[PDB]
């Protein structure tokens, strides 16, 4: 984890959470 | 005169007196879920 960052992920977490993407 | 959204329900209209746009959101509305011990420990209950 990043301590950083506002939700501790690490730095490959976050690759991947950037990659995946009525009435 | 009209817009329309995906579903074929309007989605804006020309007010047909004063020609400008309104745009149609439908009145707020969800599911109701009730959170409740079981009836054998209490009738107290909290709404989500
Ligand atoms: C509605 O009435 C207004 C006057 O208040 C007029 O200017 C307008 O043209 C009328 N609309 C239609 C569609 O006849
Ligand atoms: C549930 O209520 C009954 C009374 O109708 C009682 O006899 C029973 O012991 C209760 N059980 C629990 C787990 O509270």
């Amino acid at each position: 984890p990043d301590p950083s960052k506002p939700s501790k992920r690490s730095f490959i977490e976050d690759l991947l959470f950037n990659k995946v993407t009525k009435f | 005169q009209f817009g329309r959204d995906i579903a074929d329900t309007t989605d804006a209209v020309r007010d047909p007196q004063t020609l400008e746009i309104l745009d149609i959101t439908p009145c707020s509305f969800g599911g109701v879920s009730v959170i409740t011990p079981g009836t054998n420990t209490s009738n107290q209950v909290a709404v989500l």
